[PDB]
């Protein structure tokens, strides 16, 4: 996964 | 050589931005794109290869997408401009030529191919640098088909993305990045059980497969709904998700100030929260 | 000076041990006390302040209070001793004179004084180094009252607790250290329900004030009898916990191998485990 | 809280 | 030991203050010393020697003499008292004793001496740590002579000192604390014209020995005034001047927002200003 | 791009092995060519460019030649393949085209050249990294001709080298590597009598050219012969040598647990000595 | 590859001289170019690509171009020569091939472009190292158009540059690098009225744009004709100069120990002095 | 405090020397005694306690010993003289008064005891630091003992040593050191013989016990009289040495050129030599 | 000299 | 500008 | 000279 | 041992 925001 | 040509073709429009940095002129009125990141906030001196210093503002900038447009006032002999490819063709291993403008009198070329596809980002064997940043990266026939960004692979952003966003960075700047603030991480049941028998890991993951919230960010519309770390959203809609980059997509999709349903169970407790997409900043 | 006279009564009895470090004879028997540490597990030359060099083995060990007693075999002169004074009674504040032998012919002497006391350990600003550790520490009489340990302030176990395990580490070297694996927090409810607000804390604590399991350490009695990090040991036996360092004490007041329940929480689960403590090694 | 073990 | 002694008498005043730090208590209605790094600007938990753990307010603050006036409310027990000796008669070479509370119950006690003297600030060859910052620093018979400041030598604020300010940061804790904000070094005529027979020194020095501003501070009365770096005060008043500290004088024995004028010479222009004296933050 | 060619035709068959890198099918039948060190020890899963998600098995490993073989069983679709080329006619200067699976959907693909021939080992200045290694080196007709290997310059494995160990770590995995454990150099009498004349040299070289042993290692055959350092191996058989790259040939043409005599000199004693060979490992 | 024809043509001519590097034949005479750099000072073995051990003497040096001419003895086979291009022609983005001999038996070689055009200086995204410094840079055609000088971007000197002084450093090894020793800086108006507004810059520059002496190097012609740091020369000759690259060509084009007034001024005072241009070294 | 009238007794003669670093004045006539290594060659201006700056001479140095001899003209008020004790009877556990003199008005004062005792130099747990480098170490009495000398355990030159040498460095400054050039190492047969059995050490010890060579120094009688690295010297004279402390010795009290027999072995070969003793420098 | 300030 | 020398 | 082994 | 000179 990478999420981010 | 071919890139003679190239360079040539698309080379006089390569500009130098001054911190530093490229940047390489859109049409004769005198938009040049280049990174956000060159641009430190401020609205700089564009000198062309040919020596010509004119004096550019800054009419734009998306800092998450890391590209400014710069405008010049067109004066005496015509700004050449750097003739747009599109990058929605791209092969895997076409060449790649990196063109900077890093003192305003010669181009700087190095060569490259495309080392990776992302449409998303493009990967290079090109020596992308500080030199070259903001300036164009060209195909065979000299055609601008990226936008160098410095950070042996180097990355571009792709020309169709900036393609897409030139109009808006050219009047008003503010591009629409909708956001929750969630670092989430895929799961798996054989990756959560499997965490689940490791006496010393934070937390239960509760089976299943899916996106682990892994951090909620400070000040975001995933703190404000009490979204905590840990969580698992199964979720959205009535949209099973277990993938965190297949998420990032339907915030978008949804507007600004949108308000998105969250079915999310924390431990045992099955928990629905809405949280509303503000705009990255 | 009067740590002149301290020097000169327990000095003589200093020894060189050879990686490296200082003991100090105890009895005309050959009875010698140093650092665990400074015995690398083998059984060394032992050299007196005269140019003796005896021929030490080591006849115990005792790992987690890092001391050993060596032995050497008394032949023609007497062997020198060190009296032995009691730490039970130490002053904060009062002289602490650190003798160490790094070469076998002389004593290196630093002063200080009692920089704080735990009977559990002794503080010193006086000079602990490698060159007088495991000699011992004398009060401003000149007997010992602790064994120099280096790692401005030193550390010295107390001789009170070398007494206590002398007879033991004079013959079958093993020490009952009591344990159960378990790398606990004191937590309070004012630290618990505040944990409980931050999104991102790992796991949220069920109020209350305790000992918060923050680690479950491999191949070890709590491991073995299912505790996780995260859970909360409310009470032992009836008795009511919330120090991480009480504890330690009832685990050692039962014997090796004793099996001990376990009330404790799991979030919102009450759950009851027994523990059976193991040996430290 | 210390642990130790 | 007579430590001990001094130990026993002051001891149980020296409390823990929690980032983290030690303080004493200077009577009975609760007044408590400590350094101003000790604490971060907010207004902290007290913790005594017995265990009683008060909850104190910060009365006030000096930052440049670093050290801040606690309260706590005196309930049950009489608070203990450190007696307040006076540092205007130390000598160099008088036994110093630093006393910490760096857990709450026990005091951490090192030993050394008077290692200089500026009244401006006392040195010492006893251990000064993050233990006992804030702490006092006794004499042999027990009476407080300091405040220990960690950053062997280590530093304390002369008791003499905190006296005058206690009243004002027990009260509205502002200190009047005069300054211009020019960095000053000490020339000598045979350090300037033998500056200036180096060719690459940054200017050349009109001869003279005086006070070069080797640096004008942003947003002080000294840039305000139009003071530059190069610039070489010669006279304030009609007081010639060579010395970096002597100035540091009449500017604090003049008010605040008082107008100095200063005479200049600017390489060759002679150039009187007047700086109007600001407080120090 | 001519490498889009040569990518479109072995990079399907170039995957994932999961520590991470890359591998290639060599047949249909699920063969699997990629580095041993991609392999720690283990016997993992298998993506291809498709992002069928195999499940594979190590069936041979050669540490010193750094390449193993992983098998996964053909189902559904054809499993793609990458045609095999030969590396004994290699040209310096030929294109050298890096591909990897460093995701498992996409192919990251490099350009160079052969920057260098041992045969023994490749050298390419096509960037290899993590993201390629285990994956196949291809030429400008897109067959494999090498193994990347990341440790600017990369390295490759031959072809024809995995080629000839492909059987045996299909099969059993165990590739006589023939040794005897001694640290050579090549010795020259003008080095030699030059060491002579060096007053502080470790040991006098008896003159000559040769092969001084630098080093004995541990436990090996040249240990267990009486072997020392500072000797010089003078002939092995009758053959004299003073190269240490052609003493490492005659070991491997000599099978494993073959006696083979030492003709050397122990500075003025003349020495022979038989040591037999073991098995790298 | 057309490399391959490129380093087949070149290639043999390329040696190893042994700190270490490369080099290549000029002629059939044994003339060989390097890098001074290559040359620590001494007067070195050549080993040609077949094996071939001449030996070699250094007939010349230019540090300041960093460039040797070697000579060996013709014997037996003819020595290889490579075939020299001119760089007077060279374009931006012209293939660039990197030849060098690290071992004496093989050629290493890199493929890159011309990545930037001083004539002055080349720079190639070819990669160069230690492996190829002195060695040739090629174009498609494999006429060494530089020599590669190791310090991803490489540089390389001109060969028409090493074709200038060849003679030269064939026969007696000095040439012509007039020079005075002063490190110098543009200066702008709109740099200098701004420097003169910060409070803290060194010295006041006097207005105006021109050459800013920074720094005056030590026993130079600059620090004998009394200029200092912080100096402007206005003109030379009458030549008004704000560029510190154009007077660096002046200074050449006059003679060696050739007297050039120079007006500048000194903060306000005019200040005409001349250097006498002495030999860089 | 005691210290502190030791500190009054001495202290007025300890001076500053400025490279920079403290020193002590030894008579009325003007003659400071400090370390070599405070005066860096030149020939210092000294401050007194009371501010009065002399200016003085280095009239001698003695590098190996680390101590000089600092002339001053006496005018005025009489220069304060601090008595000089006698090195020679000192206890371990003595009390130790450093003072310095670091800004040249005060006196910096620290307090400990003699660590150790080599006569040959001093040790002791008084901070000893550039604060007071060539300043003097006093007993509990106030007479100087020893010269602080930087480099917790500092070190102190004897003071019985500095009045040896004090003439001669107040004249001509050559003191009689005589050396050979032999870093030597005492070896043991069963060090030796145990050397003789690891396949790596560098040479076989010939059996025995002595003084291994371990290097000759460059330039040296003992690199002239042909000795080398790995040698064993047996007997000087006749007499059988093990000891590398030993041989310093015999050979300073045979004079400067003094010529030694040198029976030694090169690993089979007898071998005698005679070194001729020169002055270290 | 100091400065400060 | 770069001066050198 | 290489070694190895 | 020691050595020195
Ligand atoms: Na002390
Ligand atoms: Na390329
Ligand atoms: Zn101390
Ligand atoms: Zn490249």
């Amino acid at each position: 996964x990478x999420x981010x925001w | 050589s071919f890139v003679a040509a190239a360079v040539s073709r698309s080379g006089p429009a390569v500009v130098r931005i001054d911190g530093q940095g490229s940047g390489f002129i859109i049409d004769n009125s005198g938009i040049i794109l280049t990174n956000a990141h060159v641009v430190d906030g401020a609205s700089v001196v564009v000198t062309l290869r040919d020596g010509r210093t004119f004096d550019g503002q800054v009419r734009g900038t998306d800092e998450v997408t890391d590209l400014a447009v710069v405008k010049i006032e067109p004066q005496g002999s015509a700004l050449p401009v750097a003739p747009l490819g599109t990058s929605s063709n791209l092969q895997v291993g076409d060449w790649a030529i990196a063109v900077g403008n890093p003192v305003g009198l010669d181009n700087t070329v190095t060569l490259g191919i495309i080392s990776t596809l992302g449409v998303e980002f493009i990967q290079t064997d090109a020596a992308i640098n500080p030199g070259n940043s903001g300036g164009p990266l060209l195909n065979a026939r000299g055609e601008v088909i990226g936008i160098n960004t410095a950070i042996g692979i180097g990355f571009a952003i792709p020309i169709d993305q900036a393609k897409a966003i030139q109009n808006t960075l050219a009047a008003g700047g503010t591009v629409p990045h909708p956001y929750i603030g969630v670092q989430m991480m895929n799961i798996t049941v054989d990756q959560a059980q499997q965490n689940n028998r490791n006496p010393n890991s934070p937390f239960i993951i509760p089976e299943v497969d899916g996106i682990l919230v892994m951090r909620v960010l400070p000040g975001t519309p995933a703190e404000r709904a009490g979204i905590r770390r840990g969580d698992v959203i199964v979720a959205v809609d009535g949209t099973p998700i277990s993938d965190g980059a297949r998420l990032q997509r339907i915030v978008e999709q949804a507007g600004l100030n949108k308000a998105l349903k969250l079915d999310l169970l924390r431990g045992d407790r099955r928990l629905s929260l809405t949280v509303q997409t503000a705009q990255l900043r």
